[PDB]
RNA sequence: GGGAUGGCUUGUGGCGGCCAAGCGUUCAUAGCGACGUCGCUUUGAUCCUUCGAUGUCGGCUCUUCCUAUCAUACCGAAGCAGAAUUCGGUAAGCGUUGGAUUGUUCACCCACUAAUAGGGAACGUGAGCUGGGUUUAGACCGUCGUGAGACAGGUUA
RNA sequence: GUCCUAAGGGGGGCUCAUGGAGAACAGAAAUCUCCAGUAGAACAAAAGGGUAAAAGUCCCCUUGAUUUUGAUUUUCAGUGU
RNA sequence: AGACCCUGUUGAGCUUGACUCUAGUUUGACAUUGUGAAAAGA
RNA sequence: AUGGCCAGAAAGUGGUGUUGACGCAAUGUGAUUUCUGCCCAGUGCUCUGAAUGUCAAAGUGAAGAAAUUCAACCAAGCGCGGGUAAACGGCGGGAGUAACUAUGACUCUCUGUAGCCAAAUGGAUUA
């Protein structure tokens, strides 16, 4: 088990679902699809940006 | 393990549930008869597909030490070893080798008839096709010692080198080759090793009458020095994983031929015998 | 979506239970959960097992499971 | 609050969820017509099956 | 009634029936009427009593082998059916052990349904009796079998010939040390 | 210490497809589209499928208003022979009742009757009399809690 | 501090490092041609035998960024489709 | 200026492995505390 | 009884106590009749049974010029190891074995129109 694994066994934290953990949630700003890590990820948001 | 082929490998060679087949090494020694390279040709001939060949000379002693044989069985995955062997004091030699973890589980040497020996081409017969495993028959008193010794051990190994890769379905067309193997009782016996092609005839009834028609090598072994394992390397060698289509039997759970999860209850014996009735004015007379 | 429901006997009541107000769909071999740890309300009446389903190639409308 | 009620394009959406074989459909077929009632079993999990095309057909008078 | 709906529409729930007041009726009978039952639902016989009950242990063993059947859940509900003042808060009082509904021979005594823990996984459901609605079913039967109170009926003398043919005519004689009479006017 | 949706609503379902007078367009022939129509939602049967109170209603006693008319008056139509009716129109002048059932959404049954119509003036918070939602302090029973106690609840004053 | 229809997968074609001999500027070192080249390059690992009509390198297609089902395995589930 | 609902740097009663303490109880040591023996160690 | 249960700030203090187990004190239940679902052993209750495992103050030893530091030793309790009011609690049974003791683990399979038996009665449907 590693730290994290018997910290959640300890704490009875749940493993997220495989729709909850899924690369892709909605921009409404853009009206929008986009990732939310990785290439062109929204935790890179705005460093492409005109200004 | 950043390339994804290199994971790829790495996962083809982690352990399993289900193992993969085994994989034979094929090598010599620094001195090596012609006859000795002709056996390990037939064999290999005789295993193709989960087999790798290696062509130098290699300065190894297995019962002294095998450092470098664990050394290739971990770099080539390779569990089961075919190592081939010449000297004064043995003439033609087979050193059987097969590992658990990349380190020995078990030796044995085989010791080579030069004078019967015979080739595959020494036989003008239909060959047996590229990866078809062929039946099985092992014949004698030798094979039925109630301490494990070099017969019992040189059948496990042979099971494990003709074994081939398992299949819960096999093709009535695919029963062609048979390879025997008989060994008797006792001054050292003699194992023999023969393989023949089948053929099958009408006899009136519906079972065939079965033919056989020799297909080679031809081999006769005698067998010699012995690596036993050891004890808790056997028992965890020897231990059996079980698959997760291998359900757990719960007590008075089932499944039905629709697939419906059925619960069994138990009621008892009815006992009606202990009750008194009540004792009313109607029926007191 | 979900409405208070209130328990207790008191003028101040508790308030943990939620009613769905939407139709819903429980699935097979459905149970409901004891009055003492049952959150969400399903009601019976709001509960569905059909639907008419519209194949739009074949311009055909079935009631389906 | 209000939520954004989107729903992603998916090639999921688009395929078949459950699939069934002849064969699979003859072996339950040929156990539905064997099956006998015992009142000392209990259900437990229905197994989740295309119930229409495994069940025998109504009567001919009937339909 | 009850016995359809369940079939056709939760097939998931266990139904088991339970024989009570064997006490009223000969041994014999009542295991003829497990019998029969039997070929049916699994049959309990029982005697409700807190202080001298009868079929209490292996009732109480069913319902341990239902429980460990669904040990994947929290417990397991057993919902109480029936008919009026067949003794179904007398069962749960019974199996408790302890009089935890209320008991009456007035018909129609448990009105809303109530929880009962029996043990940790286990949980009782109280329900107010049924009465199926049939165009066969005559007052008179409802009567007989127990549905109203008889304090609340017009004219009870015309339900007491139907008594008087349940009923064996020594055995009323003997309960009433009375004899003589041709018709239930007479008798009463 | 503060505090206590509304010119709304009414009689005719939703989803999907088709047609469509027309609107547009006629360097693009698309896009809207009333009226309709088509598909999903027992040979007069079955009676062995009643599907969850957070939201509360009551009764007397008495007056008035609306009409969205149950009866009475008049009228139009119908195989309306007669009799008894059915559908519709004008009309609120005049009436529209005892009674049973609290194991209970008190709503339905029975009868008499010409008929036993529907609403408002409270319920878009709210001092006439008096029962249910209903609930200060006494008390048991059930569920939860180690407990003080709380409640899925049920009962009594 | 910049750039990319992402990586991956399948298929197909091709052969690398280097040396010799040649070609205006071009001269040890720019590009082109032939010959010779067991990999002495590249890419992975840490061979004591990794890979050459490929595991290298360029094209074509997918790029949908973590599919569906399971009465089965292990763990969990007071929100047990 | 009731009752109800809402708010508090809220007050107070009550409960419990909530925190810090504590009566009681229990255990050890020093003092009160003296006079002779026998044995084992310095 | 050099005791239990209480009280007092303390006392050469008081009570129970002019008391002594057929008594005193603390609990729970609540006449009679009925009545103790079956079996344990997780929490708890109690065993001076071996340990120093945890181990305060005092005391003992080592170093240092000393302040001081470092070491063993170390009561009760806890811990470890035993029997239970088996109270709470858990608990579908019955056979087996290869384990051999706890926990086992791995197979099998379970469905009288008013009687009989009990010291008249078979009851709580209690006057
Ligand atoms: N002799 C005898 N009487 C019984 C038995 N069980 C129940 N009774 C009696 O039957 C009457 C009915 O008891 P209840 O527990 O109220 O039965 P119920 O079906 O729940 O009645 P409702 O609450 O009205 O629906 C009670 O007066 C009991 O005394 C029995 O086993 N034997
Ligand atoms: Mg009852
Ligand atoms: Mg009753």
């Amino acid at each position: 088990e590693t730290k994290w694994q018997a910290f959640a066994r300890r704490r009875g934290i749940k493993p997220k679902t495989r729709e909850q953990r899924r690369n892709l949630q909605y921009n409404p700003t853009t009206g929008q699809w986009e990732r939310k890590w990785g290439y062109k990820g929204a935790n890179k948001r705005g460093e492409t940006d005109p200004i | 393990p950043r390339n994804a082929r290199s994971k790829r490998a790495l996962e083809k060679r982690a352990p399993k549930i289900v193992e993969n087949p085994k994989t034979c090494l094929f090598l010599r020694g620094t001195t090596c008869s012609q006859i000795t390279q002709d056996a390990m040709n037939d064999l290999y001939a005789m295993r193709q597909v989960h087999a790798k060949r290696f062509h130098k000379k290699n300065a190894i002693h297995p019962f002294e030490d095998a450092t470098s044989l664990c050394f290739f069985s971990e770099k080539n995955d390779c569990s089961l070893m075919v190592f081939g062997s010449s000297n004064k004091k043995r003439p033609h030699t087979l050193t059987f080798v097969r590992m658990f973890d990349y380190k020995v589980l078990d030796m044995l040497e085989f010791y080579l008839d030069p004078d019967t020996y015979r080739s595959i081409s020494q036989f003008k017969t239909s060959k047996i096709p590229i990866g078809m495993r062929p039946m099985m028959v092992f014949a004698g008193t030798a094979f039925e010692s109630p301490v494990p010794n070099a017969f019992t051990m040189a059948k496990s190994m042979l099971i494990d080198f003709f074994r081939g890769e398992p299949s819960d379905k096999i093709d009535v067309e695919g029963l062609r080759f048979v390879v025997v193997v008989t060994a008797d009782e006792p001054q050292k016996p003699i194992l023999r090793l023969r393989v023949y092609g089948i053929r099958t005839k009408r006899s009136g009834t519906r079972l065939p009458r079965v033919e056989v028609e020799e297909h080679g090598p031809r081999m006769d072994f005698r067998l010699g020095r012995m690596r036993e394992p050891d004890p808790a390397m056997l028992k965890e060698a020897m231990k059996k994983a079980k698959t997760p289509q291998e359900e757990r039997t719960k007590k008075n759970i089932s499944m039905d031929l629709l697939g419906d999860k059925i619960g069994r209850i138990h009621m008892g014996k009815t006992d009606l015998s202990k009750l008194q009735t009540r004792k009313m004015k109607g029926l007191k007379r | 979506m979900f409405k208070v429901v209130k328990t207790g006997k008191k003028t101040h009541k508790k308030g943990w239970k939620r009613i769905v107000t939407k139709p819903t769909f429980v699935g097979p071999d459905f149970t409901r959960r004891p009055v003492k740890y049952e959150r969400f309300i399903r009601p019976m009446g709001l509960r569905y097992k059909k639907a008419n389903v519209t194949h739009p190639t074949l311009n055909v409308t079935v009631q389906l499971p | 609050e209000v939520p954004k009620a989107v729903i992603e394009p998916n090639r999921k959406w688009f395929t078949n969820t459950r699939v069934i074989s002849q064969d699979t459909l003859q072996s339950f077929r040929e156990a539905m017509a064997e099956k006998q009632k015992d009142p000392y079993t209990v259900l437990l999990k229905s197994n989740k099956l295309p119930m229409s095309l495994i069940r025998d057909g109504p009567k001919l008078e009937d339909g | 009634h009850v016995e359809k709906y369940l079939a056709a529409e939760a097939p998931h729930k266990h139904l088991v029936f339970v024989l009570n007041k064997i006490d009223l009726v000969p041994s014999s009978q009542a295991a003829a009427w497990i019998r029969i039952l039997q070929k049916d639902h699994p049959t309990c016989a029982m005697r409700a009593s807190i202080t001298n009950p009868f079929g209490r242990g292996s009732l109480i063993d069913l319902l341990r082998q239902f429980s460990v059947l669904h040990k994947d859940r929290k417990q397991i509900s057993v919902g109480l059916i029936g008919y009026p003042n067949v003794g179904k808060s007398s069962i749960i009082n019974a199996l408790r052990g302890k009089a935890v509904a209320k008991v009456a021979p007035i018909p129609g005594e448990t009105k809303v349904w109530q929880y009962v823990t029996l043990m940790k996984r286990i949980y009782l459901i109280d329900c107010p009796g049924i009465v199926p609605p049939n165009q066969h079913d005559t007052p008179e039967d409802l009567l007989l079998r127990g549905v109203v109170r008889v304090e609340n009926v017009e004219h009870p003398e015309q339900y007491i010939p139907a008594v008087l043919r349940k009923v064996k005519q020594h055995h009323m004689e003997r309960t009433y040390e009375l004899r003589g009479w041709k018709d239930h006017i007479e008798f009463l």
